[PDB]
């Protein structure tokens, strides 16, 4: 049947191999919350600037 | 320039981190040797450094 199987070692769980993604329009001048990844911290919306 | 290491205006950058599950206490660098194309009448084996 072609099995496939991954591995999954969690011997270095804590690294950057995480892939949650997501997508939505942010737009800004208006009194809103929002996070999103992490940073512990909320901003403004509109995405990309400087 | 004038100074081979005392000073520098720069930021050292990780790259990646890796596990390494066994103890280190010695360590032992490389080094790479060249193979010098001799005549056969030399009847020698020598290297570039």
């Amino acid at each position: 049947y072609r099995v496939v199987v991954l591995s999954f070692e969690l011997l270095h769980a804590p690294a950057t191999v995480c892939g949650p993604k997501k997508s939505t329009n942010l737009v800004k001048n208006k009194c809103v919350n929002f996070n999103f990844n992490g940073l512990t911290g909320t901003g403004v919306l509109t995405e990309s600037n400087k | 320039l004038v100074r081979d290491l005392p000073q520098g205006f720069s930021a050292l950058e990780p790259l990646v981190d890796l596990p390494i599950g066994i103890n280190i206490t010695r360590f032992q660098t490389l080094l790479a040797l060249h193979r010098s194309y001799l005549t056969p009448g030399d009847s020698s084996s020598g290297w570039t450094a």
